[PDB]
């Protein structure tokens, strides 16, 4: 019984693995020699939020690029004003133990997990004047990893029991559950047109998900270990994933396979958060040794360094203008730079 | 894709011996320390031994330390154990584990249900 | 035997993951050089602003 | 000679305060823990003394002030005096909160509260410029830092009263509390080193750091309070002698700067960095 | 509509800023411990004495303590171990002992003991059923850990009254597995602490207590460079 199964999932990967190799007309570097190089990239630090008494574990920019939210150890979340570094909302948490936060794409909630398996969505829009939980959202039975809205009534969450799922926050439900990975996973991102979302799981992979559907479409595993990070090219038709075996990757939805490797033999640290330019130029890496890595996307050449945390780097975004990048870390200091 | 695959095995008449491998795919085998566990009828998984990243530091648990053997190849790619004067209790499916991170000395998990960076198994009987 | 089941889901999977279709390397990095092309003259942090609208600096 | 020593003493005591004063404010954080707070205190009144070495260092340099010299050494006497007090004192208050730190360790942040800091150093500043406050009046000379003017170096006259009122009421207790302290610190290191290395040998750097603390700090400041007890009380001056102790003391406020600050590895991490 | 609101922001900046110094006030005068141990050692009558985690708080000599324990989640600790680096102590339950129960304990010991983000942490370890282990004693060590015949029981050793030596070998004995597995490595900078508990005891909140008291100690005298 197990052993045709066994077998005819061998030949299936076979064929699959053929069938990508027939379409590897020519490497990506093979295309883009020609390219003139972006050249040395400096950037400064321009502000400095001071406000948290412990480590920080997530960070997300607002859709006006103006607020940002963070978490941290001490069990805080946030709101900063990064123009002005005035601290707009401080919402204290129930569970010391977050692993994530998030920030709605219309600005009226914000959302957080962690260790005690539950979503919490905060209101802001404080009628009275206070920030008090709209809805508790308790199904995993495993940690949360991430989390990131669709819109006002929907949530996508990724969870340490091998599996994502769609919630309906008014009912507190879950619409649908995603299961496919065999190991903790560990981040998403949503599609530009958020018709479909990836993930990235501890078993080395990532796959392709439908929201409305609810299936799985396409796996990607060129990784070595752990992916810790991932996120969409701006364009929607390819992505970048991170992991611990001290590499970053890109890989594309049409030619089902993958494209470039970012890595280079004094880097032996893991990859903590990834993230791309407004372009698709550059792609912004936070690492184990303290400090960032700015990536030519085309040519793989290192471009630049962010070097300006004690302490290890946790986060890292950059806003829907691309007018900034904002790394947080766990020195309790997040930091904006230009 | 990381891929980890046992060999060798088979019915074996007590007091003989044995020699596993296990070739490894998908990775550089150089980078990693490697493992060797076991899993007994009705039982759950039981660490064996394991070997450093060179080949230095070695161990073993207390009932099998003085017969058995644990060596890696790092030019091909290949992790051995020899099994010699074996008892009947010693009868089990054996996997070669991988720790999940490379230059690390630790290895959390390759003792649990479901890991995701090991082999599927050789039954050894006795 | 409990573990049919799995097994059973993985050839579903790979079955229907199989049957896509797929475009050659050739065009796909062609795309993606001329999205970084067409839009990399609104790059803030590619080409750097002068700081008069600049609104950190 | 003096014109040398002047010279390069104020401009390395200023140097070393700025960078340690900017390399604090302009890092992360360098503002965590309480001892932060006497160390900053001590830096600031340390590079207050080395701006007011520039009074002596103008008017050697053939450059009078408008005002007489009788005033420039009247006033110059009790800054340096006041700020160089408020130096001993913070670095005795230094001590005082490490072995706070260490004997209570479990209650250490219950006792010290950020209230009490900030009321220690007020009252730090007040009582060292109180004290020096009768030299005003007329009972007689605070130090012999207005020496250098050949006016200030006749004119006032020690009392010996005056001198045993300064003594006892900052020079002994700033000495008899670092003693204290750091020797029951030492004996907190030498029992714990020892529990550690007898479990290590089992299965298979603080002497010179307490030393570093406390010789600087005694083979700096003895010699002064040693003069002047003994000019005040009997009369047989030395002038070979009084610009040597009062500018080994004056250098002192350099020396607190490295071995507090420079000789830290976070503060060298921070500055690395930056 | 601008000097208005700048005020505004500056207000409300001041009062978060003030309930926050009021908050850090507060989480530097707590102790945080993190409770381990499989589920035969006996981490529920531990717990006694004093849903994805627990957490329980006590105070000794009007000192704040909390515990936490994991409660529902897998078998894979190497993602969310992470999250207690900076906890004060961990605190590691094994019973002194169906396959190698001990060979378990010590390698997740040994998983512990060197894990990048966990080598400043000191461990108190409890070696808890030493009723249990006197009992089978007197009633096979040598089978499973083969150096025990070689075994002999420390000069330093403190004998409980009336137990005979055939006891007090084993419980060395598995005490100096640990402590041997402790000092292979660390630099120097975090310490194990083995105590002999009982299923029934009154002070091990005592003991805890005073482990913590040395930790936080060796960490002051180390962070002034004085260690």
């Amino acid at each position: 019984e197990l052993d045709q199964l066994r077998q005819e999932a061998e030949q299936l990967k076979n064929q699959i693995r053929d069938a990508r190799k027939a379409c590897a007309d020519a490497t990506l570097s093979q295309i883009t020699n020609n390219i003139d190089p972006v050249g040395r990239i400096q950037m400064r630090t321009r502000r400095t939020l001071r406000g948290h008494l412990a480590k920080i574990y997530a960070m997300h920019w607002g859709t006006d690029s103006r607020l940002l939210v963070s978490a941290s150890q001490d069990g805080k979340l946030i709101i900063w004003d990064s123009y002005t570094t005035n601290k707009v909302h401080a919402i204290p948490l129930r569970s010391s133990w977050v692993m994530t936060c998030a920030y709605a794409p219309s600005g009226n909630y914000v959302a957080c997990g962690g260790l005690d398996n539950i979503c919490s969505i905060y209101n802001l829009k404080t009628r009275e004047g206070n920030v008090r939980v709209s809805r508790e959202l308790a199904g995993h039975t495993g940690y949360l990893s991430c989390c990131r809205f669709l819109d006002d009534n929907q949530i996508v969450t990724s969870s340490g029991d091998t599996t994502c799922a769609l919630w309906d926050i008014e009912t507190g439900q879950q619409t649908t559950t995603f299961t496919g990975h065999t190991g903790d996973v560990m981040s998403l991102s949503l599609a530009p047109d958020t018709r479909l979302f990836v993930s990235g799981a501890c078993d080395a992979s990532a796959k392709l998900w439908d929201v409305r559907e609810g299936m799985c479409r396409q796996t990607f595993t060129g990784h070595e270990s752990d992916i810790n990070a991932i996120c969409f090219f701006p364009n929607g038709n390819a992505f970048a994933t991170g992991s611990d075996d001290a590499t970053c990757r890109l890989f594309d939805l049409r030619a089902d396979q993958e494209l470039m490797t970012y890595s280079h033999d004094n880097i032996i640290c893991g990859i903590t958060s990834v993230s791309f330019s407004k372009s698709g130029r550059l792609l912004l890496a936070g690492y184990d040794d303290f400090n960032c890595n700015v990536w030519d996307a085309l040519k793989a050449d290192r471009a630049g360094v962010l070097a300006g945390h004690d302490n290890r780097v946790s986060c890292l975004g950059v806003t829907d203008d691309g007018m900034a990048v904002a790394t947080g870390s766990w020195d309790s200091f997040l930091k904006i730079w230009n | 894709q990381v891929q980890l695959q046992e060999s060798g095995g088979g019915l074996v008449q007590p007091g003989g011996s044995l020699r596993l491998s296990c070739a490894a795919s998908g990775f550089t085998f150089s980078n990693y320390k490697m493992n060797w566990v076991r899993q007994a009828p009705g039982k759950g998984l039981e660490w064996v031994s394991d070997i450093s990243q060179s080949g230095a530091s070695i161990s073993y648990t207390g009932s099998v330390k003085g017969r058995f053997t644990i060596s890696r190849d790092n030019a091909k790619n290949t992790l051995y154990l020899q099994m010699n004067s074996l008892k009947p209790e010693d009868t089990a499916v054996y996997y070669c584990a991988r720790c999940p991170a490379p230059f690390t000395r630790d290895c959390f998990d390759v003792t649990s249900t479901t890991y995701a960076y090991r082999g599927q198994g050789t039954q050894v009987t006795v | 035997t409990a573990s049919i089941a799995q097994a059973r889901k993985l050839v579903e999977q790979l079955k229907m993951e199989a049957n896509i279709d797929r475009i050659k390397v050739s065009k796909a990095a062609a795309d993606l050089m001329a999205y970084c092309e067409a839009h990399a003259k609104e790059d803030p942090l590619l080409t750097p602003v002068p700081a008069s609208e600049n609104p950190f600096r | 000679l003096e014109v040398l020593i002047i010279v390069f003493l104020t401009v390395l005591i200023i140097s070393g305060n700025i960078i340690v004063i900017f390399v604090f404010h302009c890092a992360p954080l360098l503002n965590h823990h309480t001892t932060s707070y006497f160390i900053q205190t001590m830096a600031y009144a340390d590079l207050f003394v080395g701006v007011s070495c520039v009074v002596p260092s103008l008017s050697l340099l053939h450059h009078p002030l408008p005002v007489e010299e009788s005033l420039t050494c009247q006033i110059f006497g009790f800054v340096v005096s006041v700020l160089k007090s408020v130096s001993m004192a913070s670095l005795a208050c230094i001590s005082i909160d490490r072995y706070i730190a260490i004997t209570k360790p479990l209650t250490y942040n219950t006792l010290v509260t950020p209230w009490r800091l900030r009321l220690c150093i007020f009252l730090i500043w007040l009582y060292s410029t109180l004290v020096f406050l009768p030299s005003f009046f007329h009972w007689g000379k605070p130090g012999y830092h207005g020496d250098v003017f050949q006016w200030c170096a006749e004119s006032w006259h020690t009392d010996s009263y005056f001198t045993l009122f300064i003594v006892m009421m900052l020079y002994a207790p700033a000495a008899l509390i670092v003693c204290f302290t750091y020797f029951n610190i030492f004996r907190i290191c030498q029992q714990h080193t020892k529990d550690i290395s007898e479990r290590q040998a089992r299965f298979s750097r603080y002497a010179m750091v307490l030393f570093r603390i406390t010789s600087v700090f005694y083979i700096l400041w003895l010699p002064y309070i040693i003069y002047f007890l003994l000019e005040s009380s009997t009369g047989h001056s030395n002038r070979f002698a009084s610009f040597l102790t009062t500018w080994l003391a004056i250098s002192n406020s350099f020396c607190n700067c490295v071995i507090y600050s420079l000789s830290n590895s976070v503060f060298q991490r921070g500055l690395k960095r930056l | 509509d601008q000097r208005n609101e700048e005020k505004a922001q500056r207000e409300a900046n001041k009062k978060i800023e003030k309930q926050l110094q009021k908050d850090k006030q507060v989480y530097r005068a707590t102790h945080r411990l993190l409770l381990l141990g499989a589920g035969e050692s006996g981490k529920s009558t531990i717990v006694k004495q004093m849903t994805g985690i627990f957490e329980t708080k006590f105070q000794v000599d009007k000192v704040n303590f909390h515990m936490f324990d994991v409660g529902a989640q897998r078998d894979e600790r190497r993602k969310w171990i992470q999250c207690f680096n900076d906890v004060t102590a961990i605190i590691f339950v094994v019973a002194s002992s169906q396959t190698n129960r001990l060979q378990e304990a010590l390698n997740l010991f040994k998983s512990i003991w060197n894990n990048r983000w966990l080598r400043t942490i000191s461990v108190i370890l409890f070696l808890n059923k030493q009723d249990l282990l006197a009992e089978k004693v007197l009633a096979k060590i040598e089978d499973y850990f083969p150096e025990f015949a070689r075994y002999t029981t420390p000069e330093d050793a403190t004998p409980e009254p009336g137990e005979d030596p055939r006891v007090t070998r084993a419980k060395y004995f598995i005490r100096d597995e640990f402590l041997r597995i402790s000092t292979a490595s660390g630099d120097g900078r975090h310490y194990c602490y083995p105590h002999f508990t009982c299923s029934v005891d009154t002070e091990n909140i005592r003991r805890v207590f005073n482990d913590c008291r040395d930790i936080i100690q060796r960490m002051h005298l180390r962070q002034y460079e004085l260690l």
